[PDB]
C-alpha cells in the first residue's frame, strides 16, 4: 500500500518497526556501510577508521 | 464441644482477634482439622489498599479457644 | 528570683506608654499595661512566669491548670461514656458517623459529675478492662 | 563549635545505631525458651504499654511546644 | 531555653519511640507475626491487608535517622 | 432535537442522612474508618457509580450549575466587599497615591494591626488581586453599582441552583441531548464566546469607553454623568467622539472608515493611565465577537449546511499515520475523560497564556504601576494553568484505563500512538537529560568557575557568552512592525518587544526587556522542566494500559498504589502515581518560572523614574551578571528580596510572616508522608487502639491507617500547598513593600 | 424533614457547629477580657 | 508440544514487543483456536486482529502470556478457554508450560502432587535462634 | 527464585489461584477442609513474587507464604 512505515523485518512481534528513519533504504545503505557495520574488514581497519 | 453462638475467647497467638471475644456461626464435621466458624464484630486488615472492610468469619481449632458464654 | 517585678521595671515602664490596642477598645493598652504590673519580668521588660508550684505565683499556673484539667477530662468523660451508651443499640457505625444527638447533648450536659464518676469507675472496675480479655497483639 | 557539633552527631549516630542493633537482635538472637519470663521476656509482653506511652510523650511535648511557639510567633 | 529545652525532649522521646517500636515489633505484630521468618530488612508484604509498606523494623530505623538528624539539628 | 426525560430522580432529603449511598462498598456500612476517606475519594467519581452513560451525564450537567452556583456566590462576595468594606471611591478619587484595600479586619486579638494605613484615613488590608483595576476599566463609579451588581449575582447564584434542581430532578434531558456535539460546538462558539464578546464590545463602546475618556481628562469623582445618561443623552456621546453623529447608518453601507476615530488601532500602552486604550480594547471585543460569531457557523445541525466532524476526521489519513483519525469522533462523544483532558490541557495552556499576556500588555488603568496587583495576577495564573495541565495528564490516564476500548479504534492515531509508546518515551527522556545537562550544568559550571576565583571562564557576558540571537531577532521584528508590517498601528503590541519607557505616576510601567546570557540559560531551565513534567504525564498516559513490567495494569485500575514487591519492586506504577509526581514537577517548573519573571522585571522593568530620562529599578540590575549563578539566586534573590517578608513584624505585612513560617511548616509537614510506608503507622495505630482497650473506650469504627495512595495524596497536597503559601507570602510582603 | 435532621447530626456537621460554638465563645470571652497572659 | 502450529495474527508492528533476550535466552509463544476474526488487544501495546481458527504470537514473558490467556477468557463472548501457552528456547525446543496437566489450575483434578505443602500454621513456625549457622531458611526447615 | 510455602490452614477457597497471574498454583485433593481440595505451587520458578496471592485470601494471616528469595531473568520480570 501507500503506508511508509510497517513492521521490522516482516514479523510484526519483534520490538521495531521498519520506518523510513530506522529502516529506509538510505538508512541501510549508509549504516550497513559505516566502518563497525560493512562486511569484508578486519576489526583494526575499522577500529583505525571509527 | 460448643453451640451455636456461644461467646468464646481466641487463644490463636497469630491473628488479629487474640484474646478478642466470637460468636461461634456453627460446628462442622469432623475429620478436618478447623472446624469451628467463629464470627466477630471486628474486620481484620484484609483485602486490597483502600478497601473499605474486611472479614469477620473464621476456621478455627478446638484447642485454642477459651469459652466464656 | 532575679527578676525585677514589672511594677519597678525601667525597661517594662519604658514599655508600658506605647502598648498596642488589641480590641476595638481604645484604652486596651493602658488596662493590660496595670494588669501586667503584678507579674515578674526580665531584662527585657516581657512578664516571666513562675511555674515552680509556689502559690504565690499559682495565678501564673496553677490556676488555668486546674482550670483545663476540668475541661478536657469532661471532653474525655463526655467522650467515653457515650461509646459505652453506643457499645450496642443495633449497630454502633452509624451510631458513630452520625450523631444521636439527644444522647450527645444528654452527656455533654451531664458531664460535669466527671471526677467523681471517675473514681466511681475505677472502683467498680468498669473503667479499666483486665489484662487478659484485652485483644493484645502477638510477642 | 566545629568539636562539639562534631561529638553531638557521632552520639546520634551510635544511639540509633544501638536500636537498630537492638531489633536485630530481637529478629535473628531471640529465643523465648530460654529467656522465659525474665525481664527481656517481660519487656515484650507489654510492648502496646510502652510504645503508647512513649506515643502519649511524643504527643504531649510537641502539641505545647509548638503551642507555645506559634502563639509567642 | 525553657521552651529548647522541651523541644530537644520532644526529639529525644520520638526518635526513642520509633526506635523502640521498631526494636519491640521486630518479631511481629497485628499485621504479620512472622517477620522473624522475613529477617531484618525486607520491603514490604505486598499491597494486601491494608498495605504494608514501612513494615520491617530496618524501615523503622530509616524515620529514626530522619528524627536524629533533626534532634541534632 | 431536545429529548428530555420527565421527573427522573424523586427529590428528597432522607438520602442525606445516609453517606456513601452512591457506592455499593460503602452502602453497605462503615465497618472501617477507611470508609470515611473512601466516601471523599468516589463522592465525584460518577463513571463507578453508574455505567449507562445517560445518568453520569446529568449528574455531570446538575454539578456544572452547582458549581456555577459557587462562582457566582464568589464574585457576588467580591463585588459586595468592593461595595461596603472597600475604598472604592476613595481610590478614584486619588488612584495614583493612595492603595486600594477591600477587606476590613474585626479587632479582636490585636490583629487590628493588620488593618494598615493605605491612604486616605481608610484602614484594612491592601489587595493584591487588583479587580479595583478590573472596575475602573469596565466604569464603576460608586459604590452602589457594585452593591447591586453583588445582589443580582447572588440572584443569578440562586438561579443556577434552580436550575440545577429542575435539570436533575424535574426535566432531565437524555443522552441525544448530550451527544449533539456539533450543536454544541457551534452555540458556544458564537452565542456563548462571540455573543458575549459583542456584549462587551457594547458595553465598551457605551460605558468604558466615554466614563475612561473623562476619566482621563482630570473629573473628579461625583462630577461623572451616570452611565444610562450616555444613552438617554447621545448629545453627551457625541461631544466625545465625532463619529456618533453619524448613527447606525454607516456601519450597514460598510462605511466603516468613518468610525475610525473611537475604533482605533492605537496599541501600546495609554500614557496617561498606563493600561491598554479602551478603544482599542473595543474594536478588539467587537472583531472577537465577528470572528468567533463567523466561526459559530461551521457544523451542520438542521438545515444541511456545515461540517459534521465524523467526515472531517475521516479526510485526515497520511502515510505515516495509517488510517487517521477514523474513530475519534465515536471516543470523543462516549466519554468524558477524554474530553476532561483536552479541556483542561487547552484551559490549563490557556491560564499561562493569560498571565504572559497580563504583564507586557496591562489592560488595566493603573495596573502597571501596583507591581502587587501585576505579580500576583502573573503567579496566581501561573499556577492554576500549570494545575489544570496536570489535570490533563491524569484524565488522559483514566481514559485509557476506564473509558478506552481496543476493538472500535484499531490502526488509528490513538493506537498506532499506543503501539510506540517505547520510541516517544525514550527520545523524550533523552531530550530531558539533554536540556538537564545543559540548563543546569551550565548554572553548575559558571557556579565553580565564580567559587574558583576565575570569572573569564564563567558563561556570563563579559565571559563566554551565549546570546540569545533568535528571541533578540523577534523583538527587533516587533520593533520594526509598526509602519513596515503592521501599518495602520501607531505603536507596537507592547513596549517589552522594544520602544520607549511609560512611566506614569513616577513609576515604570513597561520598558523594553533586552535578554542577555541569563534569560538564555533561565529559558532553558524553563523548557527543561516542561519537558520533565511532559515526560511523566506522558509516559501516564501511555503506560496506563500494560507494560513489559506489569501486563496487567487495566485490570488493577487506574488508582492502586503497586502490584507488589516482585519483579524487584512496582511501587508507583499506576497512572495515579505519574499524576502524584507530575504534581511536584509543575510545583518545581512554576516556581521557577515566576521566580525568573519577578527577579528580570524588577531588576530590568520596574523601579522609580526621574524626570531626566534615567531609571532606577528595584534591585538596580541584578540579573545581568549575577542571576547566572546558583549562589546568585540564593543571595541576591532568595536572601536579599526575603528581608521585606522578614523584618515586617508590628506593621501592616505582618500577617505574611505568619503565613511564610506557615508555608515552611505544611512543607516539612508533607515529608512525613510522602517519606513513610503505610504499614509502620498501622503497627502504631494498633497499640494505641491497645491503649483505649485498656481503658474500654475503643471505638467500634475500626481506626486504621490510610491507604498507601491516601499517603502519597496527602504527602503532595500539604507540599504543593505549603510552597505555595510560601511563595504567596514571599511574592506579596516584598511587592508590596517596594510599593 | 426527617432525613434533615439525621444530615444535621452527622460527624462534619456536628463537629463544625461544636467548634463554631467553641470559637464563638473563645473570641467572645476574648473580646470583652482580651489580654490574660495570667489570672 | 515440541512443534508450534499456527498463523501470526494480524498486527503492523509495534516497539513494546520481542527485544534482544528472545533470540539468546528465552522467549515464550500462545497458541489459541478462536471463533471469529475480532480484534484483541495484545500486553505488548495496541489492538490486534486475532486470525480465524488456530492461530500463534510471540511474547517475550510469560505473565504476557497469562495475561492475553486472561483476557480471552473473560472479555468475549465465545469465551476461548483451549489456549496452549509453550516456552521458545533459542535452540528449538518447546516445553509446554500452560495448561501443561491438561485442566485448568482453578479447578481440582486426580494426578497432581501436593509441591510446597507445609502441616502446620505460621504460629507454628521455628525460631531463628536454633538454626542460626545451618544456612537453611526459617520456613524451610 | 522465590519460596511460595502454602499451609494446612487453607480452606480450599481456591482465591489465590485465579488471582495469580503466572499459573504458579492449582488445587490438588486433600482431606483436611469442606471443599477437600488444597492450594499448591508446583511451578516456583515462574513466580515473581507479587503477593497478589497473598490479597485474596480469607484466613486469618493468610494460609498462603510468598517468600522472597533469590532472583533470576523471571522472577525478575524482564523482558530484555
Ligand atoms: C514539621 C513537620 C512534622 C511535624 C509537625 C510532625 C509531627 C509529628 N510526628 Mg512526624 N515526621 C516528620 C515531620 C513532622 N512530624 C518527618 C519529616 C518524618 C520522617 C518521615 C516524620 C516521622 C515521624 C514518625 C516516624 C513518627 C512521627 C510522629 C509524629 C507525631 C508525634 C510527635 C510530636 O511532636 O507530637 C505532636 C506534635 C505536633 C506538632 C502535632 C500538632 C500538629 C498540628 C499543629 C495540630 C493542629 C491541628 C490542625 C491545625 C488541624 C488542621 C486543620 C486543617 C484541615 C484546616 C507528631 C504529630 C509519631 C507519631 O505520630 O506517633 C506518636 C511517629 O511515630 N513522625
Ligand atoms: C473522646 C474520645 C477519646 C478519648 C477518651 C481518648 C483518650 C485517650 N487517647 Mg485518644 N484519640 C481520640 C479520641 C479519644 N481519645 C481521637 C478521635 C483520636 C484521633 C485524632 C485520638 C488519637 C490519639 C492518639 C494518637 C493517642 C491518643 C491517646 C490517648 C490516651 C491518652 C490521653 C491523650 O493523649 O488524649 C489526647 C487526645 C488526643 C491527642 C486526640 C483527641 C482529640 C479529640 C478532639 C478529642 C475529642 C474526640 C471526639 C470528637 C469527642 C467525642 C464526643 C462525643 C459526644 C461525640 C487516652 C486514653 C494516646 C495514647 O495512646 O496514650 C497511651 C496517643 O498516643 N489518642
Ligand atoms: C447559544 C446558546 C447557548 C449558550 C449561550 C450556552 C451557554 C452555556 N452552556 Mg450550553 N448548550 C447549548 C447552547 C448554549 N449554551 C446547546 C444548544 C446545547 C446542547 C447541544 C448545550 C449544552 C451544554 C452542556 C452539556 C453544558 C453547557 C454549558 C454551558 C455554560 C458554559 C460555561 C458557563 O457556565 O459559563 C458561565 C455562565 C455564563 C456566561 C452565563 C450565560 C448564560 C445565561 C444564563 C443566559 C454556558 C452558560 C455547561 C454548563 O452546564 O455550565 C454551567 C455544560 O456542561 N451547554
Ligand atoms: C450588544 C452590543 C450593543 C448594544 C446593545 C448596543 C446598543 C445601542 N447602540 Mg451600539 N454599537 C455596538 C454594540 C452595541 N450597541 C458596537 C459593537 C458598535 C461599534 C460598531 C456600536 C456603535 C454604535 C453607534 C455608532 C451608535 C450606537 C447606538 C446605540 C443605541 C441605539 C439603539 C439602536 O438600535 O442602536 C443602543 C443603546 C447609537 C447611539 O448612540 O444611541 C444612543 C449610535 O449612534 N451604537
Ligand atoms: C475540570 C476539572 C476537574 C474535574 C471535573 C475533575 C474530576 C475528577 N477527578 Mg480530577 N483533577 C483535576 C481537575 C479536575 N478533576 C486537576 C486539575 C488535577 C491535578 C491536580 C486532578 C487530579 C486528580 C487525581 C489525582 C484524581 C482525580 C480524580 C477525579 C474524579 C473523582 C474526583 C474525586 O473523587 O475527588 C473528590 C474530591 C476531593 C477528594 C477533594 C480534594 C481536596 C483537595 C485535595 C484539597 C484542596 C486544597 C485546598 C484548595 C486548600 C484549602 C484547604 C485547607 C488548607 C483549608 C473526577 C472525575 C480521581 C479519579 O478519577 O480516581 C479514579 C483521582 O484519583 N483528579
Ligand atoms: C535536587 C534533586 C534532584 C535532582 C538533581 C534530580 C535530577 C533528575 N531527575 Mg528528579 N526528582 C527529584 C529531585 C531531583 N531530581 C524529586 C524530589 C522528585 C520527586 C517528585 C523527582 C522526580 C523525578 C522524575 C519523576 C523524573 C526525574 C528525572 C530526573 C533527571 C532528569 C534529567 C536531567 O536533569 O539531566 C541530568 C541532570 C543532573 C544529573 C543534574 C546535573 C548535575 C551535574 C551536571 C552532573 C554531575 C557532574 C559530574 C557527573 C560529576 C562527576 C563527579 C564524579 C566523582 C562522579 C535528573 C537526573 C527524570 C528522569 O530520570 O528521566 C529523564 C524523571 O522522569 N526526577
Ligand atoms: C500550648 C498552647 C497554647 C497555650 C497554653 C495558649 C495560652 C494562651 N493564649 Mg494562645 N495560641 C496558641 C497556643 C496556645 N495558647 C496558638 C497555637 C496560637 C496561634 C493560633 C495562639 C494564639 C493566641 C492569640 C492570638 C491570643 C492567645 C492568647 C492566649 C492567652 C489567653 C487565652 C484566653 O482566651 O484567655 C493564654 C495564655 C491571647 C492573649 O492575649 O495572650 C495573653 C491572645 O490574644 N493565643
Ligand atoms: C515534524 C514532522 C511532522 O510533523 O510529521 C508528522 C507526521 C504526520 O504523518 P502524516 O503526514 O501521515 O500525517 C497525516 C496526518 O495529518 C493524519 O493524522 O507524523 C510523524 O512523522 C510523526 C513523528 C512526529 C515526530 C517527528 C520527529
Ligand atoms: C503539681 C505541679 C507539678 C507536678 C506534677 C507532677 C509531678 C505530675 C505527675 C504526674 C503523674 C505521676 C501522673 C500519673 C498518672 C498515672 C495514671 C495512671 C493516670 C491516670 C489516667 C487515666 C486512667 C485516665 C483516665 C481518664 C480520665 C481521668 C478522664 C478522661 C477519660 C480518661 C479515660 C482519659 C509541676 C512540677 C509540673 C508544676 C507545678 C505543679
Ligand atoms: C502519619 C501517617 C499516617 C497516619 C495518618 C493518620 C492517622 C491520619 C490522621 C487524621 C487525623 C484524624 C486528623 C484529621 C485530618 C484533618 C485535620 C481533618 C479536619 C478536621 C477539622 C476541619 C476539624 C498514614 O496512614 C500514612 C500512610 C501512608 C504513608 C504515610 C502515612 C503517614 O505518614
Ligand atoms: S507500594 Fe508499598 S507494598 Fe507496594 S511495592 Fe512499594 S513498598 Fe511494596
Ligand atoms: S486463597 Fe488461601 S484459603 Fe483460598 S485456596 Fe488459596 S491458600 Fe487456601
Ligand atoms: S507471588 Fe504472585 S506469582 Fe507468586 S504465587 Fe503469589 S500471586 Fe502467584
Amino acid at each position: 500500500s501507500n503506508q511508509v512505515v510497517q513492521a521490522y523485518n516482516g514479523d510484526p512481534f519483534v520490538g521495531h518497526l521498519s520506518t523510513p528513519i530506522s529502516d529506509s533504504a538510505f538508512t541501510r545503505t549508509f549504516i550497513g556501510n559505516l566502518p563497525a557495520y560493512r562486511k569484508g574488514l578486519s576489526p583494526i581497519l575499522r577500529g583505525l577508521e571509527v | 464441644a460448643l453451640n451455636r453462638g456461644d461467646k468464646v475467647r481466641i487463644k490463636r497467638t497469630e491473628s488479629y482477634w487474640y484474646g478478642d471475644v466470637g460468636t461461634v456461626a456453627s460446628v462442622e464435621k469432623s475429620g478436618i482439622l478447623y472446624p469451628v466458624i467463629v464470627r466477630f464484630d471486628r474486620v481484620n486488615y484484609n483485602g486490597f489498599s483502600g478497601s473499605a472492610s474486611g472479614v469477620n468469619t473464621n476456621n478455627f481449632a478446638e484447642n485454642e479457644l477459651e469459652l466464656v458464654q | 528570683a532575679n527578676l525585677t517585678p514589672c511594677s519597678e521595671n525601667p525597661a517594662y515602664l519604658a514599655k508600658s506608654k506605647n502598648f498596642l490596642n488589641t480590641t476595638n477598645d481604645p484604652n486596651s493598652g493602658k488596662i493590660r499595661a496595670e494588669r501586667y504590673a503584678s507579674a515578674l519580668c526580665g531584662p527585657e521588660g516581657y512578664p516571666h512566669l513562675i511555674v515552680d508550684g509556689r502559690f504565690t505565683h499559682a495565678g501564673d499556673f496553677l490556676i488555668p491548670s486546674i482550670l483545663f484539667l476540668y475541661i478536657a477530662g469532661w471532653i474525655g468523660w463526655v467522650g467515653r461514656s457515650y461509646l459505652i451508651e453506643i457499645r450496642e443499640s443495633k449497630n454502633p457505625e452509624m451510631q458513630e458517623v452520625v450523631i444521636n444527638v439527644p444522647l450527645a447533648i444528654k452527656k455533654m450536659l451531664g458531664g460535669f459529675l466527671w471526677p467523681l464518676a471517675a473514681v466511681g469507675e475505677y472502683t467498680s472496675g468498669k473503667l479499666v478492662m483486665k489484662d487478659s480479655e484485652i485483644p493484645t497483639s502477638p510477642r | 563549635a566545629a568539636l562539639y557539633t562534631h561529638h553531638q552527631y557521632i552520639a546520634g549516630f551510635l544511639m540509633v545505631g544501638a536500636f537498630a542493633h537492638g531489633a536485630i537482635f530481637f529478629v535473628r538472637d531471640y529465643d523465648p525458651v530460654a529467656n522465659k519470663d525474665n525481664v527481656l521476656a517481660r519487656m515484650l509482653e507489654h510492648k502496646e504499654a510502652l510504645i503508647s506511652h512513649l506515643s502519649w510523650v511524643s504527643l504531649f511535648l510537641g502539641f505545647h511546644t509548638l503551642g507555645l511557639y506559634v502563639h509567642n510567633d | 531555653d525553657f521552651l529548647v529545652h522541651h523541644a530537644i525532649a520532644l526529639g529525644l522521646h520520638t526518635t526513642a519511640l520509633i526506635l523502640i517500636k521498631g526494636a519491640l515489633d521486630a518479631r511481629g505484630s497485628k499485621l504479620m507475626p512472622d517477620k522473624k521468618d522475613f529477617g531484618y530488612s525486607f520491603p514490604c508484604d505486598g499491597p494486601g491487608r491494608g498495605g504494608t509498606c514501612d513494615i520491617s523494623a530496618w524501615d523503622a530505623f530509616y524515620l529514626a535517622m530522619f528524627w536524629m538528624l533533626n534532634t541534632l539539628g | 432535537k431536545v429529548s428530555v426525560d420527565n421527573n427522573p430522580v424523586p427529590t428528597s432529603f432522607e438520602k442525606w442522612g445516609k453517606p456513601g449511598h452512591f457506592d455499593r462498598t460503602l452502602a453497605r456500612g462503615p465497618k472501617t474508618t477507611t470508609w470515611i476517606w473512601n466516601l471523599h475519594a468516589n463522592a465525584h467519581d460518577f463513571d463507578s457509580q453508574t455505567s449507562d452513560l445517560e445518568d453520569v451525564s446529568r449528574k455531570i450537567f446538575s454539578a456544572h450549575f452547582g458549581h456555577l452556583a459557587v462562582v457566582f456566590v464568589w464574585l457576588s462576595g467580591m463585588y459586595f466587599h468592593g461595595a461596603k468594606f472597600s475604598n472604592y471611591e476613595g481610590w478614584l478619587a486619588d488612584p495614583t497615591h493612595i492603595k486600594p484595600s477591600a477587606q476590613v479586619v474585626w479587632p479582636i486579638v490585636g490583629q487590628g494591626i493588620l488593618n494598615g494605613d493605605v491612604g486616605g484615613g481608610f484602614h484594612g488590608i491592601q489587595i493584591t488581586s487588583g479587580l479595583f483595576y478590573l472596575w475602573r476599566a469596565s466604569g464603576f463609579t460608586d459604590s452602589y453599582q457594585l452593591y447591586c451588581t453583588a445582589i443580582g449575582g447572588l440572584v443569578m447564584a440562586a438561579l443556577m441552583l434552580f436550575a440545577g434542581w429542575f435539570h436533575y430532578h424535574v426535566k432531565a434531558p437524555k443522552l441525544e441531548w448530550f451527544q449533539n456535539v456539533e450543536s454544541m460546538m457551534n452555540h458556544h462558539l458564537a452565542g456563548l464566546l462571540g455573543l458575549g464578546s459583542l456584549g462587551w464590545a457594547g458595553h465598551q463602546i457605551h460605558v468604558s469607553m466615554p466614563i475612561n475618556k473623562l476619566l482621563d481628562a482630570g473629573v473628579a469623582p461625583k462630577d461623572i454623568p451616570l452611565p444610562h445618561e450616555f444613552i438617554l443623552e447621545p448629545s453627551k456621546m457625541a461631544e466625545l467622539y465625532p463619529s456618533f453623529a453619524q448613527g447606525l447608518t454607516p456601519f450597514f453601507t460598510l462605511n466603516w472608515g468613518v468610525y475610525s476615530d473611537f475604533l482605533t488601532f492605537k496599541g501600546g500602552l495609554n500614557p496617561v493611565t498606563g493600561g491598554l486604550w479602551l478603544s482599542d480594547t473595543a474594536h478588539h471585543h467587537l472583531a472577537i465577537a465577528v470572528l468567533f460569531i463567523i466561526a459559530g457557523h461551521m457544523y451542520r445541525t438542521n438545515w444541511g449546511i456545515g461540517h459534521s466532524m465524523k467526515e472531517i476526521l475521516e479526510a485526515h489519513k497520511g502515510p505515516f499515520t495509517g488510517e487517521g483519525h477514523k474513530g475519534l469522533y465515536e471516543i470523543l462523544t462516549t466519554s468524558w475523560h477524554a474530553q476532561l483532558a483536552i479541556n483542561l490541557a487547552l484551559l490549563g495552556s490557556l491560564t499561562i497564556i493569560v498571565a504572559q499576556h497580563m504583564y507586557a500588555m496591562p489592560p488595566y488603568p493603573y495596573q502597571a504601576i501596583d507591581y502587587a496587583t501585576q505579580l500576583s495576577l502573573f503567579t496566581h495564573h501561573m499556577w492554576i494553568g500549570g494545575f489544570l495541565i496536570v489535570g490533563a495528564g491524569a484524565h488522559g490516564a483514566i481514559f485509557m484505563v476506564r473509558d478506552y476500548d481496543p476493538a472500535k479504534n484499531v490502526n488509528n492515531l490513538l493506537d498506532r500512538m499506543l503501539r510506540h509508546r517505547d520510541a516517544i518515551i525514550s527520545h523524550l527522556n533523552w531530550v530531558c537529560i539533554f536540556l538537564g545537562f545543559h540548563s543546569f550544568g551550565l548554572y553548575i559550571h559558571n557556579d565553580t568557575m565564580r567559587a574558583l576565583g576565575r570569572p573569564q571562564d564563567m558563561f556570563s557576558d563579559t565571559a563566554i557568552q551565549l546570546q540569545p540571537i533568535f528571541a533578540q531577532w523577534v523583538q527587533h521584528l516587533h520593533t520594526l512592525a509598526p509602519g513596515a508590517t503592521a501599518p495602520n498601528a501607531l505603536a507596537t503590541a507592547s513596549y517589552a518587544f522594544g520602544g520607549e519607557t511609560i512611566a506614569v505616576a513616577g513609576k515604570v510601567a513597561m520598558m523594553p526587556i533586552t535578554l542577555g546570557t541569563a534569560d538564555f540559560m533561565v529559558h532553558h531551565i524553563h523548557a527543561f522542566t516542561i519537558h520533565v513534567t511532559a515526560l511523566i504525564l506522558l509516559k501516564g498516559v501511555l503506560y496506563a494500559r500494560s507494560s513489559r513490567l506489569v501486563p496487567d495494569k487495566a485490570n488493577l485500575g487506574f488508582r492502586f498504589p503497586c502490584d507488589g514487591p516482585g519483579r524487584g519492586g512496582t511501587c508507583q506504577v499506576s497512572g495515579w502515581d505519574h499524576v502524584f509526581l507530575g504534581l511536584f514537577w509543575m510545583y518545581n517548573s512554576l516556581s521557577v518560572v515566576i521566580f525568573h519573571f519577578s527577579w528580570k522585571m524588577q531588576s530590568d522593568v520596574w523601579g522609580t523614574v526621574s524626570p531626566d530620562g534615567s531609571v532606577t529599578h528595584v534591585t538596580l540590575g541584578n540579573f545581568a551578571q549575577s542571576a547566572i549563578t546558583i549562589n546568585g539566586w540564593l543571595r541576591d534573590f532568595l536572601w536579599a528580596q526575603a528581608a521585606n517578608v522578614i523584618n515586617s513584624y508590628g506593621s501592616a505585612l505582618s500577617a505574611y510572616g505568619i503565613m511564610f513560617l506557615a508555608g515552611h511548616f505544611v512543607f516539612a509537614f508533607s515529608l512525613m508522608f510522602l517519606f513513610s510506608g503505610r504499614g509502620y503507622w498501622q503497627e502504631l495505630i494498633e497499640s494505641i487502639v491497645w491503649a483505649h482497650n485498656k481503658l474500654n473506650v475503643a471505638p467500634a469504627i475500626q481506626p486504621r491507617a490510610l491507604s498507601i495512595i491516601q499517603g502519597r495524596a496527602v504527602g503532595v497536597a500539604h507540599y504543593l500547598l505549603g510552597g505555595i503559601v510560601t511563595t504567596w507570602a514571599f511574592f506579596l510582603a516584598r511587592s508590596l513593600s517596594i510599593g | 424533614m426527617d432525613g434533615l435532621k439525621s444530615f444535621l447530626s452527622t460527624a462534619p456537621v456536628m463537629i463544625m457547629a461544636l467548634l463554631t460554638f467553641t470559637a464563638g465563645i473563645l473570641i467572645e470571652f476574648n473580646r470583652f477580657y482580651p489580654d490574660l497572659l495570667f489570672h | 508440544m515440541t512443534e508450534l502450529s499456527g498463523q501470526p495474527p494480524k498486527f503492523g508492528g509495534s516497539t513494546g514487543g520481542l527485544l534482544s533476550k528472545a533470540n539468546r535466552e528465552e522467549k515464550y509463544a500462545i497458541t489459541w483456536t478462536s471463533a471469529s476474526e475480532q480484534v484483541f488487544e495484545m500486553p505488548t501495546g495496541g489492538a490486534a486482529i486475532m486470525n480465524e481458527g488456530e492461530n500463534l504470537l510471540y511474547l517475550a514473558r510469560k505473565e504476557q502470556c497469562l495475561a492475553l490467556g486472561t483476557q480471552l477468557r473473560t472479555k468475549f463472548k465465545p469465551k476461548i478457554q483451549d489456549y496452549k501457552i509453550y516456552r521458545v528456547y533459542p535452540s528449538g525446543e518447546v516445553q509446554y508450560l500452560h495448561p501443561a496437566d491438561g485442566v485448568f489450575p482453578e479447578k481440582v483434578n486426580e494426578g497432581r502432587e501436593a509441591q510446597g505443602t507445609k502441616t502446620r500454621r505460621i504460629g507454628q513456625n521455628p525460631e531463628p535462634v536454633t538454626i542460626k549457622f545451618s544456612g537453611k531458611a526459617p520456613y524451610e526447615v | 527464585s522465590h519460596s511460595v510455602k502454602i499451609y494446612d490452614t487453607c480452606i480450599g477457597c481456591t482465591q489465590c489461584v485465579r488471582a495469580c497471574p503466572l499459573d504458579v498454583l492449582e488445587m490438588v485433593p486433600w482431606d483436611g477442609c469442606k471443599a477437600a481440595q488444597i492450594a499448591s505451587s508446583p511451578r516456583t520458578e515462574d513466580c515473581v513474587g507479587c503477593k497478589r496471592c497473598e490479597t485474596a485470601c480469607p484466613t486469618d494471616f493468610l494460609s498462603i507464604r510468598v517468600y522472597l528469595g533469590a532472583e533470576t531473568t523471571r522472577s525478575m520480570g524482564l523482558a530484555y
